[PDB]
């Protein structure tokens, strides 16, 4: 782990997140910066549409 | 001089070593009598 | 009421209030995030914590603790506490002791330290300044013991592990 993020590539943590990616949060491990900024910051994610193409769900089904 | 050869200082060995060790993290601290400092130079 | 911590978005679209499951957070990286760490860490507790977690356990974990606890004590112990276990200021050598090996080491550092001080403020993109902390990792590495993670060359002349700090204390 060590290796992990003395350079820092990686991440680590801090006091608290009340959230869990499946499992509760983690007082003092690290997670992949797209899942951190997933769910730590937020994540809304697209998904543009060919067009011409309608939906099978609503404005915010 | 015909005279009587001086006392040893700090060997360069020991000078050297306490920097080699200053070098790094490790810090070595010669002390005195009561646990004090002690000066090489 | 909300469920979850998150980001609001009054959405009138739907008359609908979503909750985005985005709360702040902290987190640091690299030597800076060991740095936070250590400074926290409360010997004391994890000192009492082992004590528990040491003579209850079977051997399997008590056996690790155990080991876990002696850095613990000495630390506490002596006094000189354990946040220092982190570079911030490399304490360069006298310029007699060195007539060179260690030298062009020493400018690896002082130029990576330097032009990160530069690339800090100009403009600070994340790709780069990361990039930059990792090679001055490297580098302060190096003169402290080279080979332990890769081997520096002085270029093309002499494919030999330039005598660092660690290299320059033992051995035959």
């Amino acid at each position: 782990l060590e290796q992990v993020l003395y350079f820092s590539k990686y991440i680590v943590l801090d006091p608290k997140g009340a959230i869990l990616n499946g499992v509760p949060v983690e007082k003092r491990q690290l997670l992949t910066d797209e899942e951190y900024r997933e769910l730590r910051y937020g994540k809304q994610e697209t998904y543009p549409l060919p067009p011409g193409v309608d939906a099978l769900v609503k404005d915010g089904e | 001089k015909g005279e009587d050869v001086p006392e040893p200082s700090v060997p360069e060995s020991f000078r050297v070593l306490v920097k080699e060790l200053q070098a790094l993290a490790l810090d070595v601290q010669t002390l005195d009598e009561k646990d004090n400092p002690v000066d090489i130079f | 009421k909300s469920d979850v911590y998150g980001r609001v978005e009054v959405d009138l679209v739907r008359n609908v209030v979503r909750v985005v499951e985005s709360y702040d957070i902290d987190a640091r990286m690299g030597a800076e995030a060991i740095q936070q760490l250590l400074k926290e860490l409360d010997l004391e507790a994890l000192e009492k914590e082992l004590l528990e977690e040491m003579k209850h356990p079977s051997r399997a974990r008590r056996a690790k603790a155990r080991k876990r606890l002696e850095v613990v004590r000495a630390f506490l112990d002596s006094g000189n506490r354990p946040e220092w276990m982190i570079l911030e200021a490399v304490p360069v050598l006298p310029p007699d002791l060195r007539p060179s090996d260690l030298n062009d080491l020493y400018r690896r550092l002082i130029n990576r330290n330097n032009r990160l001080k530069k690339l800090l403020a100009q403009g600070a993109p994340e790709i780069i300044i990361r990039n930059e902390k990792r090679m001055l990792q490297e580098a302060v590495d190096a003169l402290l013991d080279n080979g332990r993670r890769g081997a520096p060359v002085t270029n093309p002349g002499s494919d030999r592990p330039l005598r660092s700090l660690t290299d320059i204390l033992s051995g035959k």
